[PDB]
């Protein structure tokens, strides 16, 4: 099958010019479309037949494609350009191909350490024969944390569920983590903490039953 | 004005099978591809093939024919794409396009997608359970209080605070997909600590696929 | 600049095909733009820049060198569309298609052969083409020659160079 390799990210500053690169076997003589797709929305035409920019789509894109490697150049690059771009080519064995995509990360917004909070499990749900401690995790950026969980002050070895990130409103990331124990591992440890580590950072938060 | 709007969400149990539409309207059918585009979640578009509106062919990309059959009906203009022996794997969005009968011609126009949802999780409401304030979730005058909103299949549940009437200072977070299959998720609103005495907090957790509200009272412990 | 049956071709004269008309060139001359013919420049040297060599194709300076223009491609030694760069037709040519805002290579096809749509519109279908072109000058008509359709003399009629009109019974 014919590949198509792209970086998986490119970042780039604002007013800067970004390079998204599409890798192939004499790429030079395959027509080379382009895909904008941004998050919740499907794929968008931004570029075609290598160099063709299609009607509505801004002057600072442009397209090349010579020898092994087609290139789609964004310069002055805005934070709405932020997005996944996929190339395309077709091969004449009757098959298109998509390349990998490249992740295109705008720099510029300002890091921002995660707010925890931690919750214990309710009357109810012990009551039930069950226990969840909620650990909510807000209003970081970049959007990678690490959640690790303690019980008293030793690491547990199962239970843990934890979300991806996922953007908010305020374009700060969220996320959340759970733990499950049974309601006799709840009230046997002195305590349960939830470890949320942040660009080498580290917040923790501790409950005890009460 | 060229549209092609493809069908809603499925969810669907492994073994069963969905068919997938596509509309198409404002261009002349039978002078375009119509491709279907696969993408996981968190992945890349996988181009599985097309079909030809005139002849009826197709072409299907390596190996998905094995449980992918391409259709249309050139009476209503419709192309569809149903998978057999569906597996949780094949969770994934679908899309169609179109692209002039040519060779190497642009994806100009897509549909919205079809999230097609595969899981041998069964439907089930939530178990909504408060998250009482107390003094190790309060901070400078402030409390934090929620609801957790547990085991729950399949997306989505709506979260209000008193039928709408709070809506500073609250975050429903997205849900945890659980390895058993169910979802959860957390709704927290931070609010003054004097008003834990006289307001009353309740929310609205709303899971239409079972029918199910629960308006939780989260009060003090 | 689109041709059509009312285009006058600079030096050179109207064909159709399938699905389209151009201009063909008189002699040895080549394209300077889609309804113009001038001669070539056999060797790019510092004197050639910015004259014509070859169809859709300028002398330009690195530095003697003869690129295609903008919007061309060099495919196979002629400058074509590069949205055609990777158009294989058979019977035809691939021709730029500006019927959408998208712009797509399209195949049109040696007179008797069409676009066959289950040939990804490649020429490999048999199929009708009524000439369109206006032969108007005397003893002339509408014929199938090469492939293409052209305003050439009526039958018994031949091109005299005393005259350059097409004499005979």
């Amino acid at each position: 099958s014919y590949v198509l390799t792209q970086p998986p990210s490119v970042s780039v500053a604002p007013g800067k010019t970004a390079k998204i690169t599409c890798g192939g076997n004499n790429i030079g003589s395959k027509s080379v479309h382009w895909y904008q797709q941004k998050p919740g929305q499907a794929p968008v035409l931004v570029m075609y037949y290598d160099f063709d920019r299609p009607s509505g789509i801004p002057e600072r894109f442009s397209g090349s494609n010579s020898g092994n490697t087609a290139t789609l150049t964004i310069s002055r690059v805005e934070a709405e350009d932020e997005a996944d771009y996929y190339c395309q080519v077709w091969d004449s064995d009757r098959y298109w191909v998509f390349g990998g995509g490249t992740k295109l990360t705008v720099l510029g917004q300002p890091k921002a350490a995660p707010s925890v909070t931690l919750f214990p499990p309710s009357s109810e749900e012990l009551q039930a024969n069950k226990a969840t401690l909620v650990c909510l995790i807000s209003d970081f950026y970049p959007g990678a944390v690490t959640v690790a969980w303690k019980a008293d002050s030793s690491p547990v070895k199962a239970g843990v569920e934890t979300t991806t990130p996922s953007k908010q409103s305020n374009n700060k990331y969220a996320a959340s983590s759970y733990l499950s124990l049974t309601p006799e591992q709840w009230k046997s440890h002195r305590s349960y903490s939830c470890q949320v580590t942040h660009e080498g950072s580290t917040v923790e938060k501790t409950v005890a039953p009460t | 004005q060229v549209q092609l709007v493809q069908s809603g969400p499925e969810v669907k149990k492994p073994g069963a099978s969905v068919k997938v539409s596509c509309k198409a309207s404002g261009y002349t059918f039978t002078d375009y591809y119509i491709h279907w585009v696969r993408q996981a979640p968190g992945q890349g578009l996988e181009w599985m093939g097309w079909i030809n509106p005139n002849s009826g062919g197709t072409n299907y990309a390596q190996n998905f024919q094995d449980w992918v059959t391409m259709t249309r009906d050139t009476s209503i203009t419709t192309a569809y794409m149903e998978l057999s022996s569906l597996r949780s794997d094949d969770t994934a969005v679908y899309y169609c396009a179109r692209d002039r009968i040519t060779t190497a011609a642009p994806f100009d126009y897509w549909g919205q997608g079809t999230l097609v949802t595969v899981s041998s999780a069964s439907t089930k409401g939530p178990s909504v359970f408060p998250l009482a304030p107390s003094s190790k979730s309060t901070s400078g005058g402030t409390a934090a209080l929620g609801c957790l909103v547990k085991d729950y299949f399949p997306e989505p549940v709506t979260v209000s605070w008193n039928s709408g009437a709070l809506t500073s200072g609250v975050h429903t977070f997205p849900a945890v997909l659980q390895s058993s299959g169910l979802y959860s998720l957390s709704s927290v609103v931070t609010v003054p600590s004097s008003s834990l005495g006289t307001q009353t907090y309740i929310c609205n957790v709303n899971h239409k696929p079972s029918n199910t509200k629960v308006d939780k009272k989260v009060e003090p412990k | 600049a689109k041709v059509t049956v009312d285009t006058v071709c600079k030096r050179g004269f109207l064909i159709q095909m399938s699905g389209h008309l151009e201009c063909k060139c008189e002699n040895d001359l080549v394209l300077v733009n889609e309804e113009t013919c001038e001669e070539k420049v056999l060797k790019c040297d510092e004197k050639t820049v910015n004259k014509p060599c070859g169809d859709f194709s300028k002398c330009i300076k690195i530095s003697y060198a003869c690129k295609c223009n903008l919007g061309y491609d060099m495919v196979n030694n002629v400058c074509i569309p590069n949205e055609c760069k990777q158009v294989t037709c058979g019977n035809g040519k691939c021709i730029l298609d500006t019927s959408n805002p998208v712009k797509t290579g399209v195949c049109s096809c040696n007179i008797g052969k069409v676009p066959n749509v289950q040939d990804q519109n490649k020429c490999s279908k048999d199929g009708e083409t009524k000439c369109s072109l206006k032969c108007l000058k005397e003893q002339e008509t509408c014929k199938a020659v090469d492939g293409i359709y052209k305003c050439d003399c009526k039958d018994g009629f031949i091109i005299d160079q005393e005259s350059s009109i097409c004499t005979g019974t």
